């Protein structure tokens, strides 16, 4: 079947910029493509149908074009209300296939994260579980890598993370990463650390603690 | 004007059944291509089902044999009957008018379906204590870990609303237990750690749970 | 033709050589319903209908009994008890233009499904809402036909396919469309079991001495017994002498 | 849909009384020999009930 690959997943732009979103079909779909805009908590809004027909009422900024296997949505002059997620959709198909979506976000300058690590509280340990939390505060851009280490062994599979939306004031993100172990496993190791790599850091920053030491 | 008003979403156990309704105005459901489209939390759009003006119906493979789309002409209303619900059916469900080729121009506001085996439970609130090593003239981070609750949502405030600057309350994550977990943090001047009390206030209405957790520096 | 305005050719009073069709390696779809393709040269029908149009490769599957979809519902509909053959082949070489071919249309909007073999060529503006359209396009008021976008760069399912649907009709009327029913060579002075135009028998065929009229076919003796026949291909009269026999 | 029940769709001749045929030989529906290879005009004689 026909696979819609939408790129990029995230793109940062400034108010007044010219934005180009790309949707690639795994084979020729003529002009059978639609574009949608969706803002957080709202229903999607139809922008362009048939690859180059701007829906009535949509501002002249949004421009759709492309034919065959490569399609583009062009926002000629981005306005404040255009920061949103955009979706392509294959038209005239049995599958009604959607693209993965592109989130257009507010561009700003690079800002390194402040990194903090938190041991599990004694109250939680009494319950048999240990949550170790790593916090990355007020950074930009969103791309950031958190590597948990336990006695210098790289941990994968036992952590979850969550990112805020762009701060309404300084347009930065913050990230929280939680490493979850049983109390038994937590007490078999000493050094707990999260290593943060980000564009704003000349080298990866590691915050750590030793279990039992204040 | 033209609007689609859907309803019927609810919390339901796996294997349960649920009917969603979509009352239309400004558009005649029986004369249109009408579709249901859903959106799982934090994911993209997924087309679910469609009924042609002539009455033919079609379904995505992920719901075939379990969902049924129908309509009532006299009520100008679209329906989605769901059976044998699964956890992955959890989503906001929109009804939309299809202009013919799949391009949908009229959408409803959506109704929320949650399918889960999890029991309703209020969170434990654990402190994220400010580190003993903090910059003398800099900033310290502290917060609250709001763990193992269901269903969404919880609200978190700090010092009963008196502390708002620098607060970050993160999106909850769904743990493999089926229970949600979330953290709320704030950055404060390190100098204030000894003299200013910081308390996170956690509210979870579904369990009638209200918790105030004092967050203090840990002593040796 | 465009599928919404599909073309119908009524075939009557002719010999149908179906060997031309099932022995062709140029068809991608050749599905017959209520009839065997190879066994078609032995059947007479009262009328044969040849319906032809262009659709997407994705949609050839809808030209069959019991299907639904935009083509089956609103353009070309076959009955459940269909007796015929559905033949299709890729025509991307002919029906796609570089900038996109738009001469091929299909009906997108119709209040109800077509009946079998119904042909709707209306261009009335379709009323999708409450307010009447009065023949003017706009919101909730759509032109009912849509264009295919046949470009050579399309995937196979989106390329144009030419379709021919043969319907075989057997009414209580004279059957005018049959199959070849070839013949063989004839041998004389040997006991043969023979079947001439409408008669069958056993005997020895010999060169005759009679002068049949130009319109006479079968001889007859005094006691209502076949005596001579006119060979359908060679204009020669053959006497039928029954093969030798007798008591032992 | 239960497809465990099958029926023979093609055969070079009609069965004689009480004759039983369970062979899975590929039926050659055209002029091209199949040589045990299914394909165009080369069909598996059995078909499943729906
Ligand atoms: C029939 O065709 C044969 C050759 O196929 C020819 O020799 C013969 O003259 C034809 N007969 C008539 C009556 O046309």
């Amino acid at each position: 079947d026909i696979v819609m690959t939408q790129s990029p997943s995230f793109l940062s732009a400034s108010v007044g910029d010219r934005v180009t979103i790309t949707c690639r079909a795994s084979q020729g779909i003529s002009s059978y493509l639609a574009w949608y805009q969706q803002k957080p908590g709202k229903a999607p809004k139809l922008l362009i149908q048939a690859a180059s027909t701007l829906q009535s009422g949509v501002p002249s900024r949004f421009s759709g074009s492309g034919s065959g296997t490569e399609f583009t949505l062009t926002i000629s002059s981005l306005q404040p209300e255009d920061f949103a997620t955009y979706y392509c959709q294959q038209l005239n198909s049995y599958r009604y296939t959607f693209g993965q979506g592109t989130k257009v976000e507010i561009k700003r300058t690079v800002a390194a994260p402040s990194v903090f690590i938190f041991p599990p509280s004694d109250e939680q340990l009494k319950s048999g579980t240990a949550s170790v939390v790593c916090l990355l505060n007020n950074f930009y851009p969103r791309e950031a890598k958190v590597q948990w280490k336990v006695d210098n062994a790289l941990q994968s599979g036992n952590s979850q993370e969550s990112v805020t939306e762009q701060d309404s004031k300084d347009s930065t993100y913050s990230l929280s990463s939680t490493l979850t172990l049983s109390k038994a496993d937590y007490e078999k190791h000493k050094v707990y650390a999260c290593e943060v790599t980000h564009q704003g850091l000349s080298s990866p920053v590691t915050k750590s603690f030793n279990r039992g030491e204040c | 004007e033209v609007q689609l008003l859907e309803s019927g979403g609810d919390l339901i156990q796996p294997g349960g059944s649920l009917r969603l309704s979509c009352a239309a105005s400004g558009v005649t459901v029986s004369s249109n291509y009408m579709s249901w489209v859903r959106q799982a939390p934090g994911k993209g759009l997924e087309w679910v089902s469609i009924i042609y003006p002539g009455g033919s119906t079609f379904y995505a493979d992920s719901v075939k044999g379990r969902f049924t789309i129908s309509r009532d002409n006299s009520k100008n209303t679209l329906y989605l009957q769901m059976h044998s619900l699964r956890a992955e059916d959890t989503a906001v469900y929109y009804c939309a008018r299809d202009l013919g080729s799949g391009d949908m121009d009229v959408w409803g506001k959506g109704t929320t379906v949650t399918v889960s085996s999890a029991s309703t439970k209020g969170p434990s609130v654990f402190p994220l204590a400010p580190s003993s090593k903090s910059t003398s003239g800099g900033t310290a981070a502290l917060g609250c870990l709001v763990k193992d609750y269901f269903p969404e949502p919880v609200t978190v405030s700090w010092n009963s609303g008196a502390l708002t600057s620098g607060v970050h309350t993160f999106p909850a994550v769904l743990q493999s237990s089926g229970l949600y977990s979330l953290s709320s943090v704030v950055t404060v001047p390190s100098s204030s750690l000894g003299t200013q009390t910081y308390i996170c206030n956690v509210n979870h209405k579904p369990s009638n749970t209200k918790v105030d957790k004092k967050v203090e520096p840990k002593s040796c | 033709a465009s599928v919404y305005a599909w073309n119908r050719k009524r075939i009557s009073n002719c010999v149908a050589d179906y060997s031309v069709l099932y022995n062709s390696a140029s068809f991608s779809t050749f599905k017959c319903y209520g009839v065997s393709p190879t066994k078609l040269n032995d059947l007479c029908f009262t009328n044969v209908y040849a319906d032809s149009f262009v659709i997407r490769g994705d949609e050839v599957r809808q030209i069959a009994p019991g299907q639904t979809g935009k083509i089956a519902d609103y353009n070309y509909k076959l009955p459940d008890d269909f007796t015929g053959c559905v033949i299709a082949w890729n025509s991307n070489n002919l029906d796609s233009k570089v900038g996109g071919n738009y001469n091929y249309l299909y009906r997108l909007f119709r209040k109800s499904n077509l009946k079998p073999f119904e042909r709707d060529i209306s261009t009335e503006i379709y009323q999708a809402g409450s307010t009447p359209c009065n023949g003017v396009e706009g919101f909730n008021c759509y032109f009912p036909l849509q264009s295919y976008g046949f470009q050579p760069t399309n995937g196979v399912g989106y390329q144009p396919y030419r379709v021919v649907v043969l319907s075989f009709e057997l009414l209580h009327a004279p059957a005018t469309v049959c199959g070849p029913k070839k013949s063989t060579n004839l041998v004389k002075n040997k006991c043969v079991n023979f079947n001439f135009n409408g008669l069958t028998g056993t005997g020895v065929l010999t060169e005759s001495n009679k002068k049949f009229l130009p319109f006479q076919q079968f001889g007859r003796d005094i006691a209502d017994t076949t005596d001579a026949v006119r060979d359908p291909q060679t204009l020669e009269i053959l006497d039928i002498t029954p093969c030798s026999f007798g008591g032992v």
